[PDB]
């Protein structure tokens, strides 16, 4: 467990590097065949309608000052950053028979959808906390519309204490679905109508773009390998020194069973002291 | 000899307690076939499960609780098959699967403060929420499903309950079969009053979520995912040909080496039988020594 812990940081602080370009790909946090795919897509580009749009986290950046909610936001809406995007069935079975043919093995939801604009300020979470579309960034405006319909982004408010996001949600807040709190830097708390209160764990891969540059996160991330390195160390430990502790039972009970041991050996000298007995020289003849 | 034989005999006895450990293991394994006896062992699975393990443990304690907080659907719920099963753990998310479920308001405030400050645990409230399904179970059949999700899953009625209202599994038509695409056009299609018959439905390996536009035009659009396996929620664990595939040649292989452990603990019966002969014929032979 803790080699594939150490490893996937690893391979996630080179990912970042290949933002840009690189050996470990970057677009591997969806599928290891995503590069392919999308080189595919644009190379078959005539035969579509209207080309496959995604994967949808790739089109997603969290906006500056949201960098905290990064892995409650992800959790909200991973169905959704996974997506691919199609206009019509036809678009929809070429997409399938590409995806056959570049051997992708990840689940690859597709949303047949015609992007379009349109205005949903009615539908916005009134209050004074951050809503997801406040703390996303979109290549394009179609890709944010989509979201609102997949997702509801604006109906999701941001609120750090659990306790006053569960207050906010009692209060039945206009046009508000759900609130996303912090609890940890594995997980966080997803509230729903203000009795609903699930803690969700973060996935380990990351599925949006972060405005931060790939050293801020994989290089915080390689003092953090020092701490994983740390985190590492503990788990084993702890559980050798659980073993430590088991070990010296068993060392304890096999000094018992030297006791045990020798405790046999002497009763084996002491029936062999019996037979030495049994079979000694009889001195009674004269005395007869 | 003896004593050479008391520690053979000691060490074959050894051996064979070794060799009931192997057998009472492989009895179970094979007995095992069917729904795991004690559920308490699938929560040991996961890091995440075991405050859960502890939570059931202090609930299964305390006698008040007991009729007033359920354990969670995973241990709770089985489906009629592994198929089944996969599709149950692909509708119902994770954190409602490992949820425990409250009966009812008075309970959450007696009972989830003492919970939820010892343990990290989610808590679902059973609701009066009505939990009819949208169409009678033979308009189902015509369309091409075998029935509801509801219908393939048994439980405790109440966890059952919390489970149709959480992740409406009432409302879910499931299929083993693919449907054709013409039967998806139609079931995608909104009927005259704009409103879809099934917003999610299962059929063959696919979940397809059908989704309408709360805003625009009323657009829908269906969003395809694919089933994956679970070895959770399953009343068949790892369906029959699947549990042969790992279960059976894994503990068979384990078998086979039990087998062979038992065969040479024989043969060291045997060897203390002829040392038992060697024995009896050198006090035959002490006998003789006796009458000379």
């Amino acid at each position: 467990e803790l080699r594939t812990i150490s490893r996937s940081i690893q391979n996630k602080k080179v990912e970042l590097q290949n933002i840009a370009k690189g050996n470990d790909t970057f677009l591997m946090n969806f599928d290891r065949n995503m590069d392919r795919l999308l080189r595919t897509i644009e190379q078959r580009k005539n035969e579509f309608e209207t080309p496959a749009i995604g994967p949808l986290g790739s089109l997603v950046t969290i906006r500056k000052g949201f960098e905290k909610w990064t892995r409650s936001i992800q959790r909200a809406i991973s169905s959704s950053l996974n997506a691919f995007v199609v206009s019509n069935p036809k678009d929809n079975r070429l997409f399938r028979d590409i995806m056959r043919s570049c051997g992708i093995r990840s689940n690859i939801p597709i949303v047949t959808y015609c992007l379009s604009q349109f205005d949903y300020s009615k539908g916005r979470a009134h209050g004074n906390y951050p809503t997801i579309v406040d703390a996303l960034e979109f290549s394009k405006p179609e890709i944010e519309c989509l979201f609102v319909d997949l997702s509801r982004i604006e109906r999701i408010v941001l609120i750090e204490d659990k306790n006053e996001a569960r207050n906010f949600l009692q209060r039945n807040p206009v046009n508000v679905n759900m609130a996303l709190s912090l609890r940890d830097r594995r997980s966080g708390f997803q509230l729903s109508g203000g009795y609903r209160l699930d803690t969700v764990t973060y996935q380990d891969k990351i599925r949006l773009k972060v405005n931060s540059s790939s050293d801020n996160g994989t290089q915080y991330l390689k003092d953090l390998i020092e701490q994983e390195t740390k985190e590492l160390q503990n788990i084993r430990d702890r559980y050798e020194e659980k073993l430590s502790e088991v070990r010296s039972r068993l060392k304890e009970i096999d000094g018992r069973l030297k006791s045990t041991k020798n405790e046999m050996r002497k009763t084996n000298f002491r029936m062999t002291e019996l037979k030495m007995n049994v079979g000694k020289v009889v001195d009674t003849g004269i005395l007869n | 000899e003896i004593r050479d034989l008391i520690s053979e005999i000691d060490a074959k006895a050894n051996a064979i307690n070794h060799e009931m450990r192997s057998i009472q293991r492989q009895a179970e394994s094979k007995t095992k076939s069917l729904t795991t006896t004690d559920k308490i062992g699938i929560l040991n699975q996961d890091q995440d499960l075991k405050e859960v393990r502890d939570a059931v443990l202090m609930v299964r304690e305390h006698p008040e609780m007991k009729d007033k907080i359920l354990e969670p659907p995973i241990m709770t719920v089985s489906a009629i098959n592994a198929q089944f099963a996969a599709y149950l753990a692909q509708c119902v998310d994770y954190n409602t699967s490992k949820a425990l479920t409250v009966v009812d308001s008075d309970s959450y405030k007696l009972f989830a403060n003492p919970i939820l400050d010892k343990f990290k645990v989610n808590l679902r409230e059973l609701s009066s929420a009505d939990t009819t399904p949208p169409v009678p179970a033979e308009t189902v059949r015509d369309l091409g499903f075998e029935g509801y999700l509801s219908d393939f899953i048994t439980g405790d009625k109440r966890v059952m309950k919390m489970l149709c209202q959480t992740s409406k599994i009432h409302t879910i038509p499931v299929s083993r079969r693919e449907l054709t695409p013409a039967q998806i056009k139609k079931l995608i299609t909104p009927r005259p009053n704009g409103k879809i018959l099934f917003k999610r439905i299962i059929h063959g390996n696919r979940l397809v979520d059908i989704k309408q536009s709360a805003y625009g035009s009323k657009q829908v659009f269906p969003t395809d995912v694919s089933i994956k396996q679970t070895n959770f929620y399953q009343g068949s664990i790892m369906s029959n040909e699947q549990k042969i595939r790992i279960e059976n040649e894994i503990i068979n292989l384990k078998n086979e080496y039990n087998d062979r452990k038992s065969t040479l603990d024989a043969l060291s019966n045997q060897k203390s039988g002829y040392r038992h002969e060697l024995s009896e014929l050198a006090s035959k032979n002490d006998d003789i020594n006796r009458e000379a």
